[PDB]
């Protein structure tokens, strides 16, 4: 009856809200690519730093 | 992505993963460094080899 009323008023009288996509931008987080592939620096190229190392330490066995 | 009605960002995003689905490219640089350090390395191993199994038998 009422319920009848009101069922029929509501449905029929909205049935559109608002709703903007961009509205909804404002309030999310923004995608964005990663950085810094960067390759691995290559270090302590050459047997230099293993002439070096024999050398340095005195106590090569003690 | 069903759970977002809002999809369609959930498309874009996914298409940013699978566009950057190389996220980063091999990696091997031991294979100038490591060589050098063996060959050194490898002298001075059996010349204390040597030297000691020499030692031994002496």
């Amino acid at each position: 009856n009422v319920i009848q009323d009101l069922y029929l008023r509501e449905l029929k009288d909205t049935k559109l809200a608002p709703s903007t996509l961009q509205d909804a931008e404002g309030n999310v987080k923004p995608w964005n690519p990663p950085q810094k592939p960067n390759l691995p620096e290559l270090e302590l190229q050459g047997p230099e730093a293993l002439k070096a190392y024999t050398e340095q330490n005195v106590e090569t066995a003690h | 992505r069903s759970v977002l009605k809002n999809t369609s960002v959930i498309d874009k995003i996914e298409s940013y993963v699978k566009q950057y689905k190389p996220v980063k490219i091999d990696a091997s640089k031991q294979l100038q460094v490591i060589e050098s350090f063996e060959k050194h390395a490898m002298t001075n191993a059996k010349e204390t080899e040597s030297l000691v199994s020499k030692e031994l038998k002496d």
